């Protein structure tokens, strides 16, 4: 299951802050 | 300065670090702030951040404000440039990243400030459109996760350690509280590095593992390999795993043989319960296929790597997957080869005396259809299976000896599969250099190489001195086992026969070899034999005499039978019976097996061959292959004679009989040229070169002139009739598969033999010209032969061959006329093709090279008018001419304009509408 | 423009990866087969122009006779 590839990209939601990536 | 330092500074990465800290202890922002300016000038960006840029602007900002401050003059970065300092700054820099994590690691790493101003920076640049930013970016950040991979490792055995105390203390109360409390620092400390880790692997790698650039993706995959051997208890897992299975299908072959180094870390370290089981099970038919990769060394790393999850589990393979990896060991790539031997080795012939597994080699041999020889299957096993293969005794016993109680006999088939891979086991051993296709055979041997030879080849001497009069004699009815036995003596020391006192057993050799010289009609015996008595017949060894003995005895029989035979074969009335034809032509087929290797020239044997040589052209019934065997001998008879007359002191007489022997029989190979059977005019062609070479100017050219005598010139027929063979021949219709090739070779040679007469001037450079006009026809055939035939021609006369080439092409232009009418226009593949081949001449200029190739111009515009109109026929020709203009310089130009101008006088230069755009574009091309 | 390196699409689409994952014909080959047959293996050594050119057409087992058309060539 895990090896089934699922992935997407380039419809990422951009950060708020890229300034401050580590926040959380 | 920080990344001028790390450029080319010389200086330590661990004091740049220590700087730097320092740096940030007096002020972290502007500490900060270099640091963001050493990633960026790494990038090769030559602008430079702002503090109000980092207290303030985004880094998306920063970074679009950095592609317009590039100040870029090409697209070199310095990770892409080359160039030993570039080298050494890329090395410093992963060297910068770890260190800097190191000497942070247990406090600064923690303040949460600079670790999150990197990852932030680092994750923005890894985002860029711009590959300089996005590939820095992305080595930065793989090198920093690693160094935090580490980082995570230690606080996970610190923290271990602190609970091993607290449960000794709590076996036996202010220290186990202590012991507590730092556990509990110790796992908020993992969690900060938790964060960061799965901040670089969330927001860098899971983007640059499929990055469009294959450098990136690669260096993705192997850091995600490096992580997981380092810390396998978190980072071997199949959510990990996943990136290398999928990767593993990468169309780029470099990212492939990352992921399959990465792959093979972890099955070295067996842990196999770590996941790699659904890996495995998963991606099997992956690693199995990659074996037969587009890229041989990704190939042999997947071969490798099955290797190591055989001896993970061995039976999670299965025997299908083992046995495609089973057929790479006959591959043309040794690499390959090898390393399937090496996993064919561990399969089944490393569990194991050594019978058992000789028979299943035998067993292994014959199941693959592939091969017909040992020779690469030996070579693949013989780094890994050295002791098997070396085991001669064993192998021997098997042959010779066979009662062993509840064995089974060896069928007749494995025994020849047994002396063939016997056979090839003394040779490699005897010559310590692969067969052809697998290593150069020319390498200084190794001092250790040298000695183990030495060792393999007083044993095989020993040991077979013995054995094989013994084979020889139970298999003497049998031609391939015979042919492979007797290429034994050859890896034989024969000192060893004397000073072992062996020589009962190489007299009892010595008849064995006669006697199947008596029974068997087989060719390829015969030549055994001779070659084998020769190689016994050497005078440095005190065997000589002894062989020598019998040697004589051996062709004193053969010789008194042949004459015998002939006396009844050769009478005015004696209608042969095809068991006449048969006696004389066995005993003719020994007699020429050793005279090609021994100087039968005692027993004055050209006078039989003649006879049969002259009778078979007289009467016209004489069998084929007599014909054959007899040329071959006359030939061998003259050979043996011009080697005997090379001194003065020898003979003056015989020099002249030889001459007309050699005369004569030159007459008689060009009869057989003209003849019906095929094969008697290729052994006449053949033998007739070979005769005009060995007999050409060049016998007297080294000191050499009392031979001068001795030399035979082609006398223009004979230059025809070689020239029609090879037209007739060589040169045929462009149409199982291997007995094709066969006949490539054989045709190969043949063109081979007539273009070494013509390279080394034996005949007219001229009839070349035919030969050259099928370059490109056969290019894949005959196209070497050619192509060296016309550069040797070059350097012998250009000029000549320039106008041997300007004649292939007319003769291309009128065997157009003739096949299709004038009306063949330029489009047509035909005149197109000559076009072709007349650019591919014109490559082939200030040496002297103007010189001829003003000549070819002024043969080609004198064949272009000398056809006039019948109310010019080859003006098309000038297009082809126009092939060459290029090669012609404006000085020489002139001169062939000249010409051309006096062939086509005012009005035709001013008459070009139509069909006389050809003279017009060559015109031009002047 | 600018020399700079700009890369308009820095990934592979889900699609391609799902295309590399599904079919990998374009990355495998078949055997490349050393020499089967005794005769093929032979002709691997002597055919080729290097030795073609100077080896005879006629094969002298013995290095006596081959020296004759060896001292002739060149």
């Amino acid at each position: 299951d895990e090896y089934e590839f699922d992935e997407d990209d380039e419809q990422d939601r951009v950060p708020p802050v890229d300034d401050k990536h580590l926040l959380k | 300065m920080l990344f001028e330092v790390v450029k080319m500074g010389k200086s330590a990465m661990q004091s740049v670090v220590d700087d730097w800290i320092e740096s940030y202890k007096h002020d972290r922002d502007i500490a900060l702030l270099d640091l963001i300016n050493f990633f960026i000038q790494c990038s090769g960006c030559k602008g430079v951040v702002t503090a109000e840029m980092f207290r303030h602007m985004q880094n998306s900002e920063i970074i679009r404000k950095m592609t317009e401050e590039f100040d870029e003059d090409s697209g070199d970065y310095p990770l892409t440039m080359a160039g030993p300092q570039w080298k050494k700054f890329k090395s410093s820099f992963c060297e910068f990243i770890g260190v800097l994590v190191r000497q942070c690691q247990y406090s600064i790493i923690y303040d949460e400030y600079m670790m999150d101003t990197v990852i932030s920076l680092l994750t923005g640049l890894s985002d860029s459109q711009v590959r300089a930013f996005r590939h820095t970016s992305t080595l930065a950040a793989m090198k920093l996760m690693t160094a935090l991979v580490n980082v995570a490792l230690n606080l996970s055995i610190n923290m271990d350690n602190t609970q091993r105390q607290y449960e000794a203390e709590r076996n036996k109360n202010e220290r186990l509280e202590l012991l507590l409390q730092k556990r509990k620092e110790l796992q908020e400390n993992q969690d900060e590095i938790e964060n960061m880790m799965n901040a670089i692997f969330k927001g860098v790698f899971v983007h640059r593992y499929r990055d469009a650039i294959a450098e990136i993706r690669a260096i993705c995959i192997e850091e995600i390999g490096i992580w997981m051997k380092m810390y396998s208890d978190a980072f071997l897992n199949d959510s990990y795993l996943k990136y290398v299975g999928w990767t593993m299908h990468d169309k780029q072959g470099e990212v492939r043989l990352k992921c399959l180094t990465a792959l093979q870390g972890l099955y070295y370290n067996k842990e196999l319960n770590s996941k790699l089981e659904l890996f495995t099970s998963r991606f099997k038919d992956r690693i199995v296929s990659m074996t037969l990769d587009k890229e041989y060394d990704v190939a042999v790393q997947a071969i490798k790597l099955l290797t190591l999850v055989l001896q993970s589990s061995e039976e999670v393979l299965t025997a299908e997957d083992c046995e495609n990896v089973y057929h790479l060991v006959y591959s043309a790539h040794r690499p390959v080869a090898v390393a399937a031997g090496e996993f064919l080795y561990k399969k089944l012939f490393s569990r194991r005396p050594n019978a058992n597994l000789v028979k299943t080699l035998v067993f292994f041999f014959l199941e693959s259809e592939l091969h017909e020889h040992a020779a690469y299957l030996v070579d693949s096993m013989w780094d890994c299976a050295t002791e098997l293969l070396k085991d001669w005794e064993c192998m021997n016993s098997l042959l010779l000896e066979e009662p062993l109680s509840g064995e089974e006999a060896l069928t007749d088939r494995q025994e020849s599969a047994l002396i063939e891979i016997m056979l090839c086991t003394i040779r490699q051993a005897a010559e310590c250099h692969p067969p052809v296709g697998r290593g150069t055979g020319k390498r200084v041997l190794t001092a250790k190489e040298k000695k183990t030879q030495l060792d393999d080849r007083t044993r095989i001497t020993e040991l077979f001195a013995v054995a094989l009069p013994q084979l020889l004699a139970k298999y003497s009815v049998d031609a391939e086992k015979v042919t492979n036995l007797l290429q034994l003596p050859q890896y034989f020391d024969l000192e060893i026969y004397t000073t072992g006192r062996l020589e009962k057993h190489l007299d009892a050799l010595l008849r064995q070899i006669r006697n199947i010289v008596e029974k068997h009609t087989d060719t390829d015996v015969l030549e055994a034999c001779s070659k084998t008595y020769h190689a016994l017949c050497n005078e440095e060894f005190t065997i000589f005499n002894r062989v020598d003995i019998s040697r004589s005895q051996l062709i004193d029989e053969l010789a008194d039978k042949f004459n015998r035979l002939l006396e009844d074969f050769l009478q005015e009335g004696e209608e042969p019976d095809e068991d006449d034809a048969y006696q004389v032509l066995s005993t003719l087929k020994r007699i020429t097996a050793f005279h090609n290797a021994h100087d039968l020239s005692k027993w004055d044997l050209f006078a039989c061959n003649y006879k049969l040589l002259k009778t078979g052209i007289e009467n016209g019934d004489m069998p084929e292959q007599i014909v054959i065997h007899a040329l071959q001998c006359a030939h061998y008879v003259i050979l043996w004679q011009l080697a005997k007359i090379t001194e003065s002191t020898s003979t003056k007489e015989d020099l002249l009989r030889l001459k007309k022997q050699m005369r004569v029989f030159c007459q008689i190979c060009q009869h057989y040229l003209t003849n019906v059977n095929t094969t008697v005019k290729e052994q006449a062609f053949t033998i007739l070169c070979d005769i005009l070479m060995i007999f050409s100017h060049q016998i007297m050219s080294g000191g050499r002139d009392m031979l001068e005598p001795l030399v035979y010139t082609p006398d223009s027929s004979l230059q025809s009739e070689l020239l029609s063979f090879i037209l007739d021949h060589v040169f045929i219709e462009q149409d199982d598969e291997a007995s094709k090739i066969e006949a490539l070779h054989k045709r190969r040679n043949l063109l081979a033999a007539f273009c070494k007469l013509i390279v080394y001037t034996v005949v007219e450079m001229n009839t070349a010209a035919d030969i050259f006009k099928q370059y490109m026809k056969y290019y894949n055939d005959y196209g070497d032969i050619i192509k060296e035939t016309m550069s040797k021609t070059r350097q012998i006369d250009k000029i000549q061959c320039a106008k041997t080439l300007i004649l292939s092409l007319q003769q291309l232009f009128n065997e157009m006329i003739q096949e299709n009418g004038y009306n063949f226009d330029r489009s047509s593949s035909t005149f197109s093709g000559i076009k072709e081949l007349a650019r591919r001449f014109a490559l082939t200029d200030q040496l002297k090279t103007r010189e001829a190739i003003a000549m070819l111009h002024k043969d080609g515009i004198e064949f272009a008018f000398k056809e006039p109109n019948p109310q010019p026929l080859n003006l098309a020709f000038l297009d082809i001419l126009s092939e060459f203009s290029s090669k012609l310089l404006r000085q020489d130009k002139r001169t062939v304009y000249v010409y051309l101008e006096k062939f086509m006088t005012f009005q035709m230069s001013l008459r070009r509408e139509d069909v006389w755009l050809p003279l017009m574009s060559y015109r031009n091309s002047l | 423009k600018r020399k700079l390196i700009v890369d308009s699409v820095k990934e592979l689409d889900s699609k391609t990866i799902r295309a590399q994952l599904s079919d990998y014909s374009d990355i495998v080959t078949t055997l490349d087969l050393a020499p089967p047959t005794k005769k093929l293996m032979m002709w691997k050594e002597t055919g080729g122009v290097e030795k073609l050119f100077f080896l005879p057409a006629q094969p002298l087992w013995n290095n006596r006779l081959l020296k004759l058309f060896t001292r002739c060539l060149t």
